[PDB]
């Protein structure tokens, strides 16, 4: 299994990652797939985690000791053909 | 480029931008600073990061908040500061 997972996961798993997979396989991969997509969300303040951001709101998130992202949401783009829309942010003052 | 990895641009407008351009041409990260009245000035969008500086200060006084700028410089990880021209370009206290 440890090898099955390693092939399933991007890389080599820890002992803990393994048991978890065994106990909850469907969810553990789903969890992995999700963490790859969005990164370690554990860090976001709860309201942001459940409610996202208000327009013109600015928040800070601590990814690690001393590593803070200043994040502001300016406005939200209009949808295009296939429903996609651009969201307008300022990550660390720099527009993104 | 050797011991400057990142630089703060302690100015606004045309001159601020020219510096940013220089840094980027030299693979040096850049940090901008904007007063409340300059949330709009497109020098702040031209950097790799940006922070408000002169909080509650009169608009010209805002780019002269020496102490604030150093805290911003220190929190950013900025190896150096370029004061451009005018404002704190010639101010001794800041230089020291």
């Amino acid at each position: 299994v440890k090898a099955e997972l390693k092939e399933k996961m991007g890389y080599e798993p820890t002992e803990k990652d393994v048991i978890s997979y065994i106990l909850y396989p469907k969810v553990f991969l789903d969890y992995q797939e999700m963490i790859n997509k969005y990164g370690d969300v554990t860090v976001l303040d709860t309201p942001t985690f459940y409610k996202g951001m208000r327009l013109g709101e600015t928040i800070e998130v601590e990814l690690e000791k001393g590593k803070i992202l200043l994040i502001k949401l300016n406005s939200i783009g209009e949808p295009i053909a296939d429903g996609t829309r651009v969201i307008y942010f300022e990550l660390n003052g720099q527009p993104r | 480029m050797n011991r400057i990895k990142k630089v703060l641009v302690a100015n606004r407008g045309e001159i601020a931008i020219r510096v940013m351009r220089a840094c980027t041409e030299l693979k040096i990260k850049t940090v901008a600073i904007y007063s409340q009245e300059d949330t709009g000035s497109f020098h702040r969008y031209k950097s790799d990061e940006a922070y408000l500086v002169g909080a509650g200060k009169k608009p010209i006084d805002a780019y002269l908040d020496i102490e604030n700028i150093i805290e911003i410089a220190k929190e950013s990880g900025a190896d150096a500061i370029h004061p451009g021209y005018g404002f704190l370009s010639e101010n001794i206290e800041f230089a020291r």
